[PDB]
């Protein structure tokens, strides 16, 4: 069980890492494509920052 | 007015004006019905461009426009346009 | 000195820019309301409802029919991308000398009874001229002053 | 005395659900290679294979356990196409060190060899990079594919380490050379 | 005039194929074990209220349910929203129709002007939930067979999502319509609404819900939505 623990803390913790990747912390999409498809880039790049 | 500011659109600011977005300067306008009216057609503006202007570009070509598929030559006809057209200003119009 | 350095990265890059879509299949009745036998006035008004309709406008401005267009709210290029709610069209019938006197603001022969009107209704003019089948009894049509 | 006639088109937008506007027509699909891709809205780039995965007719694409798109429907011929992401690595750069030499031997990390000189953009580099791109010392590792060593049959002490056992050294002309480590 | 659902309607959220995954959802369902009303045709069709969601069931024995007025007013002044099914086809359109205190149909009844669109498509459960969320009309439903005596059954399957419309009305209250065959103008099926919820769903090899946790029954479900994962 020592050596199972490792392998879960780890492999727990790069799941968190890659699901952070569908959060907006505040602009409009998360996506960034679409932040480049809807706004110019005078506006759209405090929403990308 | 508005067009006249960095990132904005519009056929002022896409086809004869373009700021750059990282601008460094003063933009200053007022009001000119004064003198500049009475009409006057020499005050031109450009209405057809086949891609759009970059920062600090000038153009002066009087080409008629591609605006229909099959070409035409020298002549205005069919879909086929002389791309500089006036204000009509006037005293009696209100403001804008 | 002696080692080895991770100094760079490298990435294949992409060849094509390929696009897919359903079918282009809802087609829309452009046939019998302007290639139609029976035209209106201003006396008479046709309130059409224009929707589960995803149907071109490229024959509405690049066939040898329709004369002129100068438009504003879009670029005739571009019709593919803004699309619109509330479709509305209504046929009349107008004189000759009558082209230019439906504008933004406009103060010429018909402003007030063609109802003159502001760049709030936003589009395009499509201008198909008759040469046969208005000429020679059909006096139907109706105009106040 | 012509019967003219022009019609405007209608009024302001976003307005209400279904709207009426033109045609989104479509290129052909290619396959096996790095393609910018748009199926019905959803862009990516990577790589497109026809899969082992049948879904339900109302699905249109897969998501995984992180919530990565790694399945398509193609919205004309119903098929579900695999996507799997365009190769990268990192580029990795062996020397004895510049006081005793200055030539180097550089390994690309999960490659193959075949796959190298578009990865990098050898035609678009200076001709002293494109020595390390191609030739005969070329040797596929688990580690990536090294180029610039010479494999040998011998086994020493590690020096430079590589990975998965294969080590590098500056060895008698003179060279850069790539063998299985010795335990002792 | 009451029964409980035990698990009984939950429905496909998106349009995501999954597989061996147990994923976590937040939309709006109807709680597991709740208050379903009851009304029962045999010798009763008011003006139901339409929240947020309704959860609609109906069995039968011979085709006597035909479908549903929606709408806000039910006057013929606001615009309104109709279903009727007549095995040949169905009909959706969303005319201002001029409305009775019974309609029934006939062994029929349309008054409709000014519309605007349309569309043209015991061993029974017939399971339904309609929604309306930003200007959208979505409908789910399946029907699936039964061995029982009267009640809703406690096993489990997930509802496909039939049809969505483009209506942009705004939606207060419905009224179902089924028939008889006598006419009677005047001048059998449940009803559970749905709440903002959060499901724990379990999507096999091949890709169907199988599985669901309510995240709000109780204290026990609350740890498996923690953990993620249905034992403990
Ligand atoms: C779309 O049209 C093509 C014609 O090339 C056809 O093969 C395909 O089945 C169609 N897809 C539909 C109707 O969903
Ligand atoms: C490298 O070697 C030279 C002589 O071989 C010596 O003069 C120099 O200081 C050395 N460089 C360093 C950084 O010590
Ligand atoms: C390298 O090429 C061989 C061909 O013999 C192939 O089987 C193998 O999968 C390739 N390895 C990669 C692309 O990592
Ligand atoms: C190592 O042995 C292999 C066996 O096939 C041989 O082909 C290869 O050339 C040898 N390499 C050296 C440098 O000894
Ligand atoms: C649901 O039905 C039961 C029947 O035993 C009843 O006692 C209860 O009051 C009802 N309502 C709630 C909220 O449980
Ligand atoms: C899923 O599909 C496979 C092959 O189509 C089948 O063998 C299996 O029984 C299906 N059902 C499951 C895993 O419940």
């Amino acid at each position: 069980g020592k050596l199972q623990d490792v392998v879960n803390q780890n492999a727990q913790a790069l799941n968190t890492l890659v699901k952070q990747l569908s959060s907006n912390f505040g602009a409009i999409s998360s996506v960034l494509n679409d932040i480049l498809s809807r706004l110019d880039p005078p506006e759209a790049e405090v929403q990308i920052d | 007015v508005r067009q006249i500011a960095p990132g904005q659109t519009g056929k002022i600011a896409d086809y004869n004006y373009k700021l750059p977005d990282d601008f460094t300067g003063c933009v200053i306008a007022w009001n000119s019905n004064n003198l500049d009216s009475k009409g006057n057609y020499n005050y031109l503006y450009r209405l057809f461009r086949k891609s759009n202007l970059k920062p600090f570009e000038r153009d002066i070509s009087t080409e008629i426009y591609q605006a229909g598929s099959t070409p035409c030559n020298g002549v205005e006809g069919f879909n086929c346009y002389f791309p500089l057209q006036s204000y009509g200003f006037q005293p009696t119009n209100g403001v804008g | 000195e002696k080692g080895i350095y991770q100094t760079s990265n490298f990435r294949v890059q992409p060849t094509e820019s390929i696009v897919r879509f359903p079918n282009i299949t809802n087609l829309c009745p452009f046939g019998e309301v302007f290639n139609a036998t029976r035209f209106a006035s201003v006396y008479a008004w046709n309130r059409k409802r224009i929707s589960n309709c995803v149907a071109d406008y490229s024959v509405l401005y690049n066939s040898a029919s329709f004369s002129t267009f100068k438009c504003y709210g879009v670029s005739p290029t571009k019709l593919n991308d803004l699309c619109f709610t509330n479709v509305y069209a209504d046929s009349f019938v107008i004189r000759g000398d009558e082209v230019r006197q439906i504008a933004p603001g406009q103060t010429g022969k018909i402003a007030d009874y063609n109802y003159k009107l502001p760049d709030d209704f936003t589009g395009c003019v499509i201008a198909w001229n008759s040469n046969n089948l208005d000429s020679k009894g059909n006096y139907n049509y109706l105009y106040r002053l | 005395y012509q019967p003219y006639r022009v019609v405007v088109l209608s009024f302001e937008l976003l307005h209400a659900p279904a709207t009426v506007c033109g045609p989104k027509k479509s290129t052909n699909l290619v396959k096996n290679k790095c393609v910018n891709f748009n199926f019905n809205g959803l862009t990516g780039t990577g790589v497109l294979t026809e899969s082992n995965k049948k879904f339900l007719p109302f699905q249109q694409f897969g998501r995984d356990i992180a919530d990565t798109t790694d399945a398509v429907r193609d919205p004309q011929t119903l098929e579900i196409l695999d996507i799997t992401p365009c190769s990268f690595g990192g580029v990795s750069v062996i020397t004895p060190g510049t006081n005793t030499s200055n030539q180097v031997a550089v390994l690309y990390q999960d490659v193959n060899c075949t796959e190298v000189p578009v990865a990098i953009h050898a035609d678009q580099l200076t001709p002293t990079w494109r020595v390390y791109s191609t030739g005969s010392n070329v040797f596929q590792t688990r580690a990536g594919c090294l180029i610039g060593a010479e494999h040998v049959n011998n086994s020493y002490e590690c020096d430079i380490p590589i990975g998965a056992g294969i080590c590098a050294s500056y060895q008698t002309s003179q060279s850069i050379i790539a063998y299985t480590m010795s335990l002792g | 005039a009451y029964t409980n659902s035990f698990t009984r309607g939950v429905y496909y959220p998106d349009k995501v194929f999954r597989s061996s995954v147990l994923h976590s959802t937040q939309d709006l369902f109807l709680p597991f074990f709740s208050n379903v009303t009851w009304f029962h045709a045999i010798h009763d069709n008011p003006v139901l209220p339409f929240n947020d969601g309704v959860y609609f069931a109906s069995t039968e024995k011979s085709n006597i349910i035909r479908g549903w007025i929606f709408g806000t007013t039910l006057d013929s002044k606001t615009q309104s929203l109709l279903i009727v099914n007549n095995a040949t086809n169905v009909v959706i359109k969303v005319c201002e129709f001029q409305f009775c205190n019974d309609p029934f149909l006939g062994v029929v009844y349309s008054s409709a002007n000014n519309c605007t669109f349309e569309y043209v498509s015991f061993k029974n459960l017939r399971e339904f939930v309609f929604k309306n969320i930003d200007g959208y009309f979505k409908i789910y439903s399946k029907h699936t067979p039964i061995n029982l005596v009267r009640d809703l059954p406690q096993g489990f399957s997930a509802l496909e999502p039939l049809v969505d419309l483009p209506i942009g009305i705004n939606i207060t209250r419905f009224q179902t319509l089924l028939a008889l065959h006598r006419s009677y103008l005047t001048p059998a099926y449940y009803v559970g609404y749905l709440q903002p919820r959060t499901f724990l769903l379990k999507y096999n090899e091949n890709g169907t819900i199988t599985d669901a946790v309510d995240c709000a029954l109780d204290p026990l479900s609350e740890t498996k939505c923690t953990l993620k994962s249905f034992t403990v």
